[PDB]
C-alpha cells in the first residue's frame, strides 16, 4: 500500500516519466512502473487525474529524503 | 457465413509529419506526460489516456501514436498531441496523416488440428510449436499476417482498414472448419 502510495505522490510530483520513476527508487524497472499503471488504472483512474492536476513541487533533496525516511520506517515497521 | 463473431481491433497505429523543428529537451522538460532519455534514446513519447494511446515525438517533426482501439480514435488522439504541442509554443502542423498498421483478433470456438492445416499449407503457414505455440500464416489477399492457435482465437495484423481484417477473416474461415 505505501509504495502504492509512493507512485501516485511521485507521478504527482513529476508526471507519468517512468524513467525517472524507475531511476528514484531503488530496485524497480520501467517496465515495473508500467506494468503498475497498467493493473493500477481501472481502479485509481481519478487518482492518476487528481495526480495529474496536483502539481507539487518537485525538489531533488526534499523528495529523496522523505522516500529514504519512510522506506525506513516500513521496512522497520513490516 | 458469419459464424456471428466478427474481428475486433485492439490496436491502431498513426502518424503525421509535424512540419515544424522541436527541441526533445523542451517539450520533456515543459509538458507533464512526456518522457525523455537521451542516453538509451533521442526522442520524446507521450501518453494520453483518452483516447488510450502511447505517442513520440521526433526533433524532426514526426509523430507516431498507437494503442487505439480505432482510426479515428488514434486520429483524435495524434490531433490532441498535436494541440499539446502547438500550445507548448512550437509552430507544429497537421500534415500528411496515415495509417500504419491495426491489429485484430477473433476465434471460432472450436479446437484446431494445426497438423493437418501445416499438412495442406506448408507453403504459406509456417507451423512450428517448440518455440511458439502458436501457428503463422500468411495470406495474399490482402498482405496481412495470421497467428492460429489450438483454442480456436485467431490474431491479425498487417492491415490499414478493417474491411482488410473482415476479408481475411472470411476467407480464412472456410479453411479453419475444414
Amino acid at each position: 500500500n505505501k509504495e502504492t502510495d509512493m507512485f501516485f505522490l511521485a507521478i504527482s510530483m513529476v508526471g507519468t516519466d517512468f524513467s525517472m520513476i524507475g531511476q528514484l527508487f531503488p530496485h524497480r524497472a520501467r517496465i515495473e512502473i508500467k506494468n503498475k499503471f497498467k493493473r493500477e488504472e481501472k481502479t485509481n483512474g481519478w487518482r492518476i487525474d487528481k495526480a495529474f492536476q496536483e502539481k507539487r513541487p518537485f525538489d531533488f533533496d526534499f523528495f529523496a529524503h522523505l522516500l529514504q525516511k519512510v522506506l525506513a520506517e516500513e521496512e522497520k515497521r513490516k | 457465413g458469419p459464424s456471428g463473431i466478427v474481428p475486433q481491433l485492439q490496436n491502431i497505429v498513426s502518424t503525421v509529419n509535424l512540419g515544424c523543428k522541436l527541441d526533445l529537451k523542451t517539450i520533456a522538460l515543459r509538458a507533464r506526460n512526456a518522457e525523455y532519455n537521451p542516453k538509451r534514446f533521442a526522442a520524446v513519447i507521450m501518453r494520453i489516456r483518452e483516447p488510450r494511446t502511447t505517442a513520440l515525438i521526433f526533433s524532426s517533426g514526426k509523430m507516431v501514436c498507437t494503442g487505439a482501439k480505432s482510426e479515428e480514435q488514434s486520429r483524435l488522439a495524434a490531433r490532441k498531441y498535436a494541440r499539446v504541442v502547438q500550445k507548448l509554443g512550437f509552430p507544429a502542423k497537421f500534415l500528411d496523416f496515415k495509417i500504419q498498421n491495426m491489429v485484430g483478433s477473433c476465434d471460432v470456438k472450436f479446437p484446431i488440428r494445426l497438423e493437418g492445416l501445416v499438412l495442406t499449407h506448408q507453403q504459406f503457414s509456417s507451423y512450428e510449436p517448440e518455440l511458439f505455440p502458436g501457428l503463422i500464416y500468411r495470406m495474399i489477399k490482402p498482405r496481412i499476417v495470421l497467428l492460429i492457435f489450438v483454442s480456436g482465437k485467431v490474431v491479425l495484423t498487417g492491415a490499414k482498414v478493417r474491411a482488410e481484417i473482415y476479408e481475411a477473416f472470411e476467407n480464412i474461415y472456410p479453411i479453419l472448419k475444414g
